[PDB]
């Protein structure tokens, strides 16, 4: 829910600085990804509503042990808000940030055998929207630069043509570049339409409706922080400032 | 287009109040458009004249 | 301007370009060419815009 | 059967994908607008004791006030648009320019980014495939005028198979000997020197005896939309500087004489109507390099 | 003997004989005015953000004023300006146009009319006859560059004449290798690459030695009077215009590439003098074509 | 090789040429407008139980105030409109009608005269021929939808050629098998139910297999300029009510089923183009037909 709040590529990459690994991965057990199943939806039908449940639906799912089942529970966690059930990973690894495992060597995780377009067509990219498209090649630039991996994603690019067009415009290791970027990248906010308490036919749409309808509640929430009306209630370590730079940008 | 006219019971000539056109610097325009209308004898040879 | 035409915003600030016309017309008067046009009187009191 | 094709219409390369927004479109015709008022501003400066005009023009393209001992380079506005045209030719160049680089200098000036109010004709001769029987050779020479040279060392008369594509509207044939050509399962007229003929009627027929060697010119006119302030020898000026500095030096892509071949290479492509649309803006910001690298040369 | 001619030159079809007096002249030169009003206008409307000098600019031209729900054809004058073109090209096309829409039409502007006050530089390159002897082989090809590949089989030197016509100022010729041309009745010089010829001279004699081919590059150049608002850039466009919207199509006529070979080819025969003088009118007319036709397409 | 054509495509007349001026456009088109009114008011009148919004309506009509004694005949538009639908379907009905007269009806009220505003999409399929070789039966049957009905007898597979003409824009092959459908000179690909295809991209080749019939289901659309109001549903049914009143029987014209089968006849026709601009106009006339007999049973 907070993680789906941020709209500004500064924003989005503060919030991974502060967020360690632990909340990507879910100790849920969830069930299998890819699976064709039958759904109730009652508001709209009588009988049962086929559905094939995915990696990127809001609920967590069933991973693989492997590296690559934990780099693609952190692009869930980004586009979808939930992680995948990948236990016994370890508490080195799991007390670092998740911009931490997606930048720094430091970590002690290899990455660079990972093959993006094996990722992305493991995460359904044909049913990802605009912005949970965006919000993934962030990731996918982020790990590139670790791996010195840079020719390989614009080739990925060029490969595949709408992607090219929404890509993102930073340099991983430069900060003049995220302040410049004004992407927005947003998957839940205040709607300027009409949103109602109403059910969506498939799993996507309709767990994608709870967290706007959660976020609404979280908006008015005695939780969420008002910057106008609190900001000098704030601590000034995590207090909002102009001249705000990643660590090592 | 504004038109406004008076008929007349008496025979007269007929006629425009103003004259038609105004020409200026910016443009050419037509003056208002006012008729006095009257009746007619076919037989009157001064106001046929007129 | 009154024309029903024009929904153009014709700027005061800087020199008149009325003052511009008075004297183009100035000239043309020693050279004994006709005055300035209604066309040409546009295209120059439309100079200067907002 | 033996096929000829001409050289510049084989495997054109994919373009870019990128700038070709109506935010984008507006930020090339911005710069070919105030390009334009570069070169002006220079020869009233130079026609005059006073460089007020040039270093109001130029600070306005450049955001910076020009100095006597640093090289004029255009700024900002003129890195944009040399890595923007870059982008355009292949789909393998990056995309380096930030969108809020671009929005800002498209707020310059004040005009629409419209790029199809207005039309012109590129004079390139598509000449597809041309079909000949055995013991008779066919050689295509050309692209603005196509020279099509055939013998015939057969027993018989040949018939020889011409195909001009469907995009062209017109293409006027030439030959030094009167020739008989028609339709395909049509009636042959008489012989003649020219004919006229539209690309959309069908693939053409052309009776070559076996006498002398017959060469046939080919000239096409053909119709792209383009933006109004379009001059296509500001364009193909800009298109021979922008190879010669660089430009579209980038691997896998196939290099034109003109940009009229360019621009009727992709046309002819399966996508040919999408591709268009990205060459026309481009042949608008290789119009606004022409003009800006005219008054600063570097 | 073999007797070879350039392409272009055979067969010139009547031109019109209406559209030709003194108030017909005016309005072709008020439509050219006009017309250059309508592009200059556009370009102004999109700085200024408004429409109106757009608007003022077509009601002008088109006596009309415009409106959103209907198509900006172009009014009276484009229909007037096109049956005049069409009655130029062919003495065949009917004459529609009454004169009083003509002469009404030529009052909007103050223009002379005048169309020998300048002049124009044609580069159509005239190859009359080019007389061979047997055993020798003589192919022409192109319109403003004329090749000519002489090829002798036989066993003894021979003499090839060349007749570039009486119309044609200057003739410049160039070989692929060094040959030895001179006139009737005069020595041969040292064989050398480029030759300076004046038409009017006389026939010319090329020693066309036995061996490999021999190919000469031929070009021309014309003085013909034109007005002073002549551009060739706009009539060459305007042509093609012309031709790909049919308002050339009519029976018994000849078509060419370009406007330049038209007019040469034109002069070139008999009263030519009195076609020249019909064919300017109608590229002045070309000339308004193309610009109205860009500024409004349809 | 017998050869198949849709049986509306054969011999359209010849249509009016009268009543296709300025003055006559707007006259129709305040005809519509009037008449919409017209069949307006009546139904406001039948629920509001209050006859003066059609009292009004039918004096701005007829001219005339409604009569309890007399017929609802509709005035003088109702007689103009009658004979100017005569005229528009053939060129030898004659012109009853006086300009003076239909310039009076058509200031009546104020309406663009424009015929180019929209398009309308027309689903008749235009099977120009069917060439099919020796020992193969074909037949088609249909206008809106298209059936090819091919067996084959031979003893190998046979290729039958598809003309559908350069106007129609997609069409749409469905066969009751799959089946090879190839443009000519090409190479056939796998077999498959449905293809869409280009008419101006060529003749096709279909493959007959032996032995077993294959029907082929042809759908099409083409897009026609017409005015805003052209509404197809209205003018389809004036079509009908002007056939059954009988102001289409004149000697020597071709009567069609529908008036989409009526204008794409017209369309592939020679000079289709001059024709298409009539049928729209009698379209449009056929549609204040409708409405206007529909308020007023006569």
């Amino acid at each position: 829910m907070d993680v789906l709040s941020k709209g500004s590529l500064k924003e989005l990459l503060a919030h991974l600085e502060k967020t360690p690994l632990e909340e990507a991965i879910s100790y849920r057990i969830g069930t299998v990804p890819y699976q064709n199943v039958l759904i109730s939806r009652n508001e709209y039908y009588n009988q049962l509503y086929p559905d094939t449940t995915s990696l990127i639906d809001g609920v967590s799912r069933e991973g693989q042990r492997n590296v690559n089942g934990l780099i693609m529970s952190i692009i869930s966690y980004v586009v979808s808000g939930s992680g995948h059930y990948i236990p016994n990973i370890g508490f080195m690894l799991l007390r670092r940030s998740i911009l931490d495992i997606l930048t720094k060597h430091d970590t002690g995780l290899v990455t660079n055998n990972l093959n993006y377009g094996i990722i992305a067509r493991n995460l359904t990219v044909s049913k990802m929207n605009c912005e949970q498209r965006k919000r993934m090649l962030i990731c996918f630039k982020l790990l590139a630069y670790k791996d010195g991996n840079q020719n390989d994603y614009e080739i990925y690019l060029n490969q595949n043509i709408p992607l090219k067009q929404i890509a993102p415009n930073f340099i991983p290791g430069d900060m003049r570049t995220v302040i410049h970027n004004q992407d927005q990248l947003a998957i839940v906010g205040i709607p300027a339409y009409r949103l109602t308490q109403s059910t969506e036919l498939s799993i996507r749409d309709d767990n994608a409706k709870s967290y706007k309808l959660g976020y609404v509640d979280w908006y008015n929430s005695n939780s969420f922080l008002r910057e106008r009306s609190e900001f000098n209630l704030i601590r000034l370590k995590d207090r909002d400032t102009k001249y705000g730079k990643l660590n090592g940008w | 287009f504004n038109f406004s006219y008076d008929i007349m019971t008496t025979d007269g000539v007929t006629r425009l109040k103003e004259d038609i056109l105004i020409v200026t610097d910016t443009g050419n325009d037509i003056k208002p458009i006012h008729f006095y209308i009257y009746f007619e004898n076919r037989n009157d040879k001064k106001l046929r004249y007129e | 301007d009154t024309s029903f035409i024009d929904t153009r915003k014709y700027c005061t600030d800087g020199l008149s370009p009325r003052e511009i016309q008075k004297a183009l017309n100035r000239q043309r008067a020693y050279y004994d060419r006709p005055e300035l046009t209604i066309s040409e009187n546009k295209t120059l009191l439309s100079q200067s815009i907002i | 059967a033996n096929r000829a094709t001409s050289a510049f219409l084989d495997n054109p390369h994919p373009v870019g994908v990128n700038y070709v927004d109506e935010g984008s479109r507006q930020f090339v015709a911005v710069a070919e607008l105030l390009a334009s008022k570069l070169i002006d501003s220079s020869r009233e400066s130079d026609e005059s004791n006073s460089d007020v005009p040039f270093v109001q023009a130029y600070s306005k393209f450049a955001d910076d006030n020009p100095r006597h001992l640093r090289v004029k380079t255009g700024g900002k506005m003129a890195n944009a648009l040399t890595n923007v045209i870059r982008s355009y030719y292949s789909i393998n160049a990056p995309a380096i320019v930030p969108q809020v680089e671009i929005d800002r200098l498209a707020s310059k000036a004040t005009v629409s980014g419209d790029m199809y109010n207005s039309y012109a004709i590129f004079n390139s001769v598509p000449i597809v495939e041309v079909l000949s029987p055995a013991r008779t050779t066919v050689s295509i020479v050309g692209s603005d005028r196509a020279d099509v040279t055939m013998l015939n060392t057969g027993a018989g008369a040949a018939n020889i198979t011409f195909n001009f594509g469907q995009i062209a509207e017109t293409v006027i044939l030439k030959g030094s000997v009167p020739f008989q050509l028609a339709r395909l399962n049509q009636p042959m007229p008489a012989a003649r020197f020219t004919y006229k003929l539209r690309p959309l009627d069908g693939p053409f027929i052309v009776v070559l005896p076996v006498g002398n060697p017959l060469v046939i010119s080919a000239t096409a006119a053909t119709r792209i939309q383009v933006p109004l302030a379009f001059n296509k020898a500001l364009v193909e000026s800009g298109f021979q500087t922008a190879m010669n500095d660089g430009l579209f030096d980038i691997q896998n892509v196939n290099y034109y004489s003109s940009f009229d071949e360019f621009i009727i290479s992709q046309y002819h492509a399966q996508d040919g109507i999408n591709r268009v649309s990205t060459c026309v803006i481009l042949g608008l910001a290789l119009q606004a390099y022409d003009q800006m690298r005219r008054a600063l040369p570097v």
